[PDB]
């Protein structure tokens, strides 16, 4: 729904500062829990997402499945803490051929496997809090030789400590990064 | 069909119950090197349920030079019946004249049960290629 | 007398009633097989040529209508259409 | 029997196939209004050819000492099974080693067997070369011995009365016990599951009048009907 | 010449192959001894057997089959059965110890000690083959060996033979009944191999065949024999195009290219008709339109799923017998005009019909009756989404408490492979959703 | 695929005696060892239990265990006792004295080496060992103590083999031993840590079956042994004979053991008909499954109505249809979903063995991991706590060098097992 | 369309035994449980009253009921004693004391649980149960009390199934019990409130048929039960065999119950004749109908002439023309229409079965809802008052847990039924 909104510099889709920070997020939780907690490392409230099964517990944006996001910013940046649990995230985007495609990254994945509609890839997250970039255009061109247009859906599965999810159009050093964005 | 089933109590349907015959057709060969009159061997399948005749070419020696397989599909030839099918007889189908001279055990048993004694196999004419 | 220290024929065939005989051809075959005393593979997967040709038990003498006489189903007959022969005749 | 076809025809086929000539077996029947005290012992004695009255203790005076049944065997369709029937009629074993059952050797023959399951208007089954020493009885034994001979050519239809067939325990399981169909309406039950060994040509009326009608639905035999002497060829007298 | 190699994994696969091979022998007039009788001449075709039977110099035909089962009971009873002479002493592999209903056991402990010799047997069949069309796998994903060792054989075949056609006519856990309890685990885990390394996967779950025999054949006590006879009839209906001459001959690749729209989407519906008992066979006007309608109906199909709940994508019809192409397309037009079924928007044609002349052959002692015409449908449709949803819902119910996972973990598979399986099924489900989504 | 048997104690020895009697009867083997079967299929897989000799004699793969030689002589010279190999009769001079400590630490330890040697000699004589099946009673001294010692050594030696055990759980209703709670508590933790699958047997439940299901006026320990053997043979009927849907020991353990400590199963059998009603009752698979799931035919004295089935297994035997071996279980699931755990869909595993038991057209054996099994452990734990609070009968065990803390450890392990069953009984989606 | 029978009390047990004799003779069933009939029609619907076992034996769908075990050996001593299942023989240690109170509240109630279990099992053994049937005598304790308790429980469980009942009404002139009025009063209102249709038997109305029609020298309870079994089989002849005009118990109830509380019927059987008259008598449809509608051929004491027929029903058996099944009841309708009330015309249900009883080429049974059925109700009510007004024999009933207000309410419902059957007789259209 961000088609008619300015998309330059930064565009945050989830942050724990809000009173109700899941306005555009639907929490499909089964055998798990999604709630706001306090972190010991940063001494600030973050979003705890757990579930015995990683697939059944997740948060999806936008909340309405029919609706789709409209962010053109090709950089997806997350501030997520690794708890050595089974974690995954998924980004649904649109290509220049006007057919939606998917990029999923999981910590239990073995090798990067390309599929007609989904590219599954692994992650190896460092200990503690992690700050992760994702060049949507770069991955799209590397996996499919296909042009990036915009992002329809962002999905984060169970076993995660969400702090900030934001789209940016370019690499932002910690010096340029606004103070409300840093840890 | 009534009498054919009456005379064979064990039979129920004539499907996949063709008569296996053995015949040969001979043609003059003018531009060859060793033979001048060639004999090609065929196997006849006469399905009684459909009244249908099929011809399959079967060579004799390994180095025949001919192509093994079906040369004539299963169909109804014009004016061909069980009475016409006999050893020592002529079957004219698709322009080819087959000299029907040999049969099979099932076909012979069928003919004796019907009442007409099917003769014994006579011979296969010796072409110049066989004696080589 | 006491201290603390099946006369039957188990072989087929046994009586099958009028309805049971017509049923047992395909339906209730397991029920109507009295004593088969063998596995399933040996009971079912047997020499098919030895069994009667038509499925199940035929009612009586072979029905002529069981056989198909129409030449149209033949492979060569559908290779060569009827009006090709009509062209031959004309 | 079989003549190979012309090899130079290009295919392997049989030119001439002559069905074997139909063979002949005969049996002699003794009927008793009562059963012997020990049917197995009586059968063993009759097989050993002792006097019938002494052998059958408690069976009483035989109602008919001699009932001759003549069977023509359909050898064109039953090589092995009707060979088994002939061997059992002659009391000839098809194996060199001797079969022993329940710690006593047994000879394969119908000379002591008795009809044990006679269902009226269905069939009369007997011919257990075991002599039914055990309560249940067994069909496993045959001329070869501890072998179930495979079934062959179940195509023959059971319209006619007096057809003799190996009563099986299932497909591909044929032993010694044979049943004579006693009515013309059981083709439904008898077709496709039993092999028509042969048909009776002599003694049909006697078998229909004195042995067949007695019995019940389960097959318990009311009359003790025993094969006293059996063999091949035409029946004596 | 246009030959295919049949490979039967597991008990279900072995029994299905037994039924298929007795049906093939009946079709080609091959005695259980392995050779056609000299007295009899069936005359089906000069070289129809060549696809499934290899010829020897003694006039004997040997099936191009591989019975690979990890436990000796089924293989030994096949050896002791009537078809002892038909089946080769080799190509009939038996394992010493069963996979014990464990995908990990059949894929990581017992799988490797037998996959080498299984591939050796496959190579000894393939080098004999000259125009090998492909491989026809027969197994059940719900079983331990049939899932694990089946998966192992599938990806070894894919890495060895390259891009040859692979058709797995596989039996899935049924929506309501199910033999085992770790059966959802086995199915969800085997979905990996049946996705990446299987060109076409054919749904053959149990209750559809069960109820089909229940009312269409009116049998109070049918069993695995009848189920396997129906499955073999379906297999023969599909393979008759490459076996015998037909009006519209379609090979394995010929119809799999029309059946598979996307690489991950190859699970397909199954429906065969007319299935009818002897009593009811000689009383109905068995027309091509009638049998096509019966096939299209949600009732008469071999896999338990509702096409109305989903969206049809591409149906391949296999007509056999005296079927006429005008009857075929008249039935096609009638069923297209019928609004009960509906095709996906991006596939207007959606139909692949192929006609063969030889009718289904009688299996004496079976339950099918003599029919002059028949038709089998293999339909790719979005209806598989609901059955896969049921399967991974059962998987999630089992995996929430980590029940039965110790059995798999102790047999050499990592804990994350279950997460892999759940992720892959979710991705496939939303792939079906995407392909069913309107443009 | 062959399984080797061990019998421990007097109870286990007679259990094995009747088990071998019924096995030999079903395989057509006379006590002299010769074969007189009525089917060719009897010799197809006779090697599972019997090893052939030079003279063709069939020797059961049975290892016999007790310190008292009286029951050793009894099993040796029983009606079928001449089958067992003489060198498999390992017996001591002084009996265990009904003492877990004596059987497990002092007297059985000096004798366990020979029994390990014997079971080894029986093990590598087998082509592909499936595993061991041991039969004992937890109430007795030598049946519990040295039996648990042997299963522990068997776990140490052969880790992957299936260690089936048949433990006869003592009960207050049929109690004839004051140290039954002590022996049972000391043996349950060993059974938990040293058994792939355990099957609990209750003399009182067998007794109730004998009175009501079988209508026997004077039931006997031999009748109990026959009832136990009817399922001891039925658990491996699938291993021994072909069927539409065959199984084996691991093939059913993987379906009956969701978690490593939940390998205690409650035992059922069908059909069981009285002598007078044998000819009146119609043996149909619906009746088979109804009587199987019926609580009275259950030879486990744990009422199924007080628990929730973790898993169930039905080993059917005979000529029957998959229709009624699957739809019947589905129907039971549907109308008793309150008694079946939700997060385990289709709690019932089914197996089909075509060859039926002799004299029966069809039969079925039931193996149930129902959560109600914890109540017998609860009552034996209550008895143990009552006796151990005032330290009664402790000196007999402590004089054998066995520590006092081990009783408390056994209490803790039994309580952990009981709570482990509780948590999955009341666990929700 | 199955009917499951239950016989309670000594009278009920003997009547049911003779009924099973008659049914087995009709269906060609030996005492050992085998079929040997000469017609396929017997096997076509032999499943209505019988169930085939595994061995082919036909077990009756019968339940045996009595507090005194001395009759459950007599019933098995009957000619078809072993035909019934052994488990259905359910009895008590002590008899009902000839007491409705302890047959219905103390002893019968503690025994009715197994009764309900057996009835449920046998009912669900049927494919589609047409209903239950019961046979008993109201004058006693076991048949009246516990029989009516079973009736109440079976209406609790299966309301839609037809509940057939044969109650034997005591009469003062053939009385052999002093508490007959008490038991009959306490059971008649139970029947009213729980029985689908309850036709009555009087031993007097059997004895006079024996002495006058059959001219028997020494009529016995066996002959009485034979006469009862006559109609007990005639009412379901149409169910068991095909006919030109079919009917069932439910059709008979629908036609013969104009109001829910009026379901007490009156019966008769034809042909019945002695030795001498049999050779002189000419069998015809007219003779059959005249005999069945004659007063002396009735198995209830009250004369048909005194009352008025609310509805009648004639179930004929044999090969006969429909001309004389229609025209003969047309005659009897017109010639003495004073039997038949006016507001309901064409009062006679007719049904034809093609198969007559074995040995008879033509027969008929009669079921009638006349308003004379209340005459013996009035007699038993007067005998009840004569004892209740002085609290005679009331300590026996009050010491078994029930109270006098049940006697008062039984009297109230008794008089209600009497008035319903009385004033609809003279009600003006
Ligand atoms: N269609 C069909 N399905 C069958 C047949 N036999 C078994 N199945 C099903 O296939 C599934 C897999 O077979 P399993 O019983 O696991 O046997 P398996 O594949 O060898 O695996 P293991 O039990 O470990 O040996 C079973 O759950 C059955 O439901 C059959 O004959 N036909
Ligand atoms: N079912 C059954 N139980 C038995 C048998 N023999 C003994 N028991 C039980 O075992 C218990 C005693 O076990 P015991 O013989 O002392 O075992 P041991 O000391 O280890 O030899 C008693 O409570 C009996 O109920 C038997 O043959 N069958
Ligand atoms: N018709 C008939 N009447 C009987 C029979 N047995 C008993 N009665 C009558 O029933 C009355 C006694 O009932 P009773 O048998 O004691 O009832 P119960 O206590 O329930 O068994 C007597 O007046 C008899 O006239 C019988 O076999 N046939
Ligand atoms: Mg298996």
């Amino acid at each position: 729904m961000f088609h008619n909104s300015y998309q330059a510099g930064f565009l945050s889709i989830l942050y724990s500062i809000g009173s109700k920070p899941l306005q555009i997020w639907d929490s499909q939780v089964r055998n798990g829990h999604v709630k706001r907690v306090t972190d010991e490392d940063i001494q600030s409230s973050v979003l705890e997402i757990m579930g015995s099964n990683v697939s059944t517990c997740y948060i999806v944006c936008p909340a309405n499945p029919k609706q789709t996001l409209g962010i053109k910013l090709p950089f997806l940046v997350m501030i997520i803490k690794n708890m050595k649990k089974y974690f995954s995230f998924e980004v649904t985007i649109l290509d220049d051929k006007n057919m939606r495609r998917r990029f999923r990254a999981s910590n239990y994945q073995s090798t990067t496997k390309v599929k007609p509609f989904i590219c599954t890839m692994p992650m190896r997250l460092d200990e503690g809090w992690n700050q992760i970039q994702f060049n949507l255009s770069d991955f799209t061109r590397r996996a499919y030789g296909t042009n990036y247009v915009e992002t329809l859906r962002v999905q984060v599965h169970a076993n995660c400590r969400i702090r900030r999810l934001y789209f940016s159009d370019r690499l932002y050093a910690e010096e340029e990064l606004p103070p409300e964005f840093k840890l | 069909v009534r009498i054919i089933l009456q005379r064979f109590p064990s039979w129920r349907t004539m499907d996949d119950k063709a008569l296996r015959f053995f015949a040969y057709y001979t043609e003059d060969v003018v531009g060859s090197r060793i033979e001048t009159w060639r004999v090609r061997k065929v196997k006849l399948h006469y399905f009684l349920a459909d009244g249908s005749l099929s011809i399959v070419e079967t060579p004799a020696v390994a180095n025949s030079g001919l192509q093994k397989g079906t040369i004539v599909s299963r169909f109804r030839p014009d004016g061909v019946d069980v009475f016409r099918l006999c050893i020592g007889a002529s079957i004219t189908c698709r322009g080819l004249e087959y000299n029907l001279v040999d049969c099979d055990a099932f076909t012979r048993e069928f003919y004796e049960v019907m009442g007409m004694p099917q003769p014994e196999p006579l011979e296969y004419p010796c072409d110049e290629f066989e004696t080589s | 007398s006491t201290t603390l220290r099946d006369t039957n024929d188990r072989t087929n065939p046994q009586f099958l009633s009028r309805m049971e005989q017509k049923q047992c051809s395909v339906s209730r075959r397991l029920e109507k097989e009295h004593y088969v005393t063998m596995s399933i593979y040996k009971s079912d997967f047997i020499d098919q040529g030895l069994l009667p040709e038509l499925p199940g038990n035929p009612g009586g003498p072979a029905d002529p209508h069981d056989t198909h006489t129409s030449p149209l189903a033949t492979a060569g007959e559908m290779m060569a259409g009827q009006l090709t022969n009509r062209t031959r005749e004309l | 029997t079989v003549t190979p076809g012309s090899a130079l025809s290009g295919t392997l086929y049989v030119s001439h196939n002559t069905r074997p000539a139909r063979t002949m077996c005969w049996m002699k029947l003794a009927v008793f209004t009562q059963f012997p005290v020990v049917p197995s012992l009586a059968g063993t004695h009759v097989q050993s050819r002792q006097d019938l009255l002494s052998s059958t203790a408690g069976a009483g005076t035989p109602e008919e000492t001699s009932l001759f049944l003549q069977i023509e065997l359909f050898d064109d369709e039953c090589p092995q099974l009707c060979a088994n029937f002939r061997r059992l009629c002659n009391g000839q074993s098809s194996t060199r080693q001797e079969q022993v059952y329940c710690y006593q050797g047994i000879t394969p023959s119908y000379c002591g067997t008795y009809f044990h399951k006679i269902i009226p208007s269905y069939c009369a089954q007997g011919g257990d070369i075991t002599m039914r020493v055990k309560p249940g009885g067994t069909n496993s034994y045959s001329s070869a011995g501890r072998i179930w001979l495979p079934d062959e050519f179940k195509k023959r239809r059971h319209n006619e009365i007096g057809l003799v067939s190996m009563a099986n325990n299932g497909p591909d399981s044929n032993g010694s016990q044979f049943f004579i169909t006693t009515s013309a309406a059981n083709e439904r039950a008898f077709n496709g599951r039993h092999c028509c060994i042969g048909h009776v040509v002599h003694g049909l009326d006697a078998f229909m009048a004195l042995v067949a009608p007695f019995g019940n639905i389960e097959g318990h035999p009311s009359k003790y009907v025993v094969i006293v002497d059996c063999g091949e060829g035409k029946a004596p007298t | 010449m246009r030959e295919a190699i049949c490979i039967h994994i597991g008990q279900a696969g072995c029994q299905v192959g037994n039924a298929c091979w007795e049906l093939f022998c009946l079709e080609h007039g091959i005695q259980p001894d392995g050779s056609m009788p000299s007295d009899k001449c069936i005359g089906v075709e000069d070289d129809a057997f060549n696809t499934f039977f290899s010829e020897t110099g003694a006039g004997k035909h040997v099936p191009r089959c591989l019975f690979l089962d990890l436990e000796p009971t089924v293989v030994d009873e096949v050896r002791t059965g009537t078809y002892r002479q038909l089946f080769n002493p080799e190509q009939l592999v038996s394992g010493k110890e069963d996979a014990a209903n464990n995908y990990a056991r059949g894929h990581y402990t017992i799988g490797k000690e037998i996959v080498d010799l299984a591939l050796d047997r496959i190579r000894k069949l393939a080098d004999n083959c000259t125009g090998l069309q492909g491989f026809m796998v027969f197994h059940a994903v719900g079983g331990g060996t049939g899932s694990g060792l089946g998966a192992l054989l599938l990806e070894r075949l894919s890495v060895d033979y390259g891009k040859k056609s692979k058709l797995g006519y596989t039996v899935y856990p049924s929506p309501q009944v199910s033999t085992a309890v770790v059966e959802p685990y086995n199915c969800v885990l085997s979905t990996h191999s049946l996705l990446e390394h299987t060109d076409v996967a054919t749904m053959l779950d149990n209750e559809a065949i069960y109820d089909l025999t229940r009312r269409s054949l009116d049998i109070e006590r049918p069993s695995y024999t009848n189920v396997n006879r129906l499955i073999g009839q379906v297999v023969s209906s599909l393979t008759a195009s490459l076996r015998f001459d037909g009006a519209l001959n379609v090979d394995l690749t010929e119809f799999q290219t029309n059946l598979v729209p996307y690489p991950r989407i190859h699970f397909v519906l199954t429906s065969y008709a007319p299935v009818v008992s002897a009593e009811k066979a000689y009383h109905e006007q068995l027309s091509v339109a009638d049998i096509t309608n019966s096939v299209f109906e949600p009732a008469g199909m071999l896999t338990k799923c509702d096409p109305r709940h989903g969206k049809y994508m591409s149906c391949c019809l296999m007509y056999r017998g005296d079927v006429v192409p005008k009857d075929v397309n008249a039935a096609i037009a009638t069923i297209k005009t019928k609004r009960t079924i509906q095709f996906v928007d991006w596939c207007p044609t959606g139909f692949k019909c192929g006609i063969n002349y030889q009718p289904p052959t009688v299996v004496p002692g079976g339950d099918l009756a003599k029919v002059q015409r028949a038709v089998c449908m293999i339909a790719n449709s979005t209806a598989i989404a609901e059955v896969f949803a049921r399967i991974d819902h059962k998987f999630d119910l089992m995996y929430s408490k980590r029940a039965f996972v110790h059995w798999y973990v102790g047999e050499g598979m990592e804990e994350g492979e279950f997460s892999e399986a759940r992720e892959d099924l979710a991705a496939l489900e939303k792939d079906y959703e995407e392909v069913g989504a309107e443009s | 695929r062959e399984i080797v048997s061990c019998q421990a104690g007097q109870c286990g020895n007679q259990i094995g005696s009747k088990f071998w009697e019924v096995i030999s009867d079903e395989h057509g083997v006379d006590p002299t060892g010769t074969y007189q079967g009525d089917s060719d299929l009897q010799l197809e897989r006779i090697n599972v239990y019997f090893d052939e000799s030079s003279g063709g004699r069939y020797v059961p793969r049975a290892v016999l265990m007790d310190l008292e030689p009286g029951t050793m002589d009894s099993v040796r010279a029983g009606p079928y006792g001449q089958l067992f190999r003489p060198d498999n009769f390992i017996f001591g001079q002084s009996g265990a004295g009904n003492n877990w400590a004596k059987g497990h630490y002092t007297e059985g330890a000096e004798l366990i080496d020979s029994v390990l040697d014997v079971c080894r000699k029986e093990a590598e004589s087998c082509d592909c060992l499936q595993g061991f099946q041991l039969s004992h009673s937890l109430g007795g001294g030598t049946g519990s103590g040295m039996g648990t010692l042997l299963i522990s050594k068997l776990r140490e030696e052969y880790p992957d083999r299936i260690m089936m055990t048949f433990s006869v759980i003592p009960s207050p209703r049929v109690s004839d031993t004051v140290v039954e709670p002590y022996n049972t508590t000391l043996s349950v933790h060993q059974l938990v840590e040293n058994s792939d699958e355990s099957m609990c047997i209750d003399n009182e439940a067998l007794y109730d079956i004998c009175f009501r299901t079988l209508k026997l006026t004077t039931p006997t320990f031999g009748d109990l042994n026959h009832l136990v053997a009817a399922v001891m043979s039925g658990v491996t009927c699938c291993l021994r004979f072909p069927g539409q849907l065959n199984s084996d020991l691991r093939k059913l353990a993987v379906n009956l053991v969701p978690f490593p400590r939940l390998h205690f199963f409650m035992m059922g059998f069908a059909p069981l008909t009285s002598r007078g009603s044998q000819q009146y009752r119609g043996l149909s698979v619906a009746e088979l499954t109804q009587q199987m799931f019926d609580a009275k035919n259950m030879m486990q004295a744990a009422d199924p109505r007080h628990g929730r089935y973790l898993t169930a297994s039905a080993l059917f035997r005979g000529r029957m249809s998959t229709k009624e071996v699957d739809e019947q279980m589905l129907n039971v699931q549907n109308k008793n979903s309150s008694y079946f755990i939700e997060w385990i869909p289709n709690n019932i595993k089914s197996s089909i063995c075509d060859i039926p038991p002799k004299g029966l057209k069809m039969s079925v054996t039931f193996i149930g991991n129902n959560t109600c099994i914890q109540e017998m452990f609860r009552r034996v734990g209550e008895q143990f706590t009552g006796m151990f609070r005032r330290k009664a009968f402790l000196h007999w065990y402590t004089g054998e060098g066995m520590d006092e803390m081990e009783f408390t450890e056994a209490e803790s392990n039994m309580n952990d097992l009981v709570s482990e069953y509780q948590q999955y009984q009341d666990a929700t989606v």
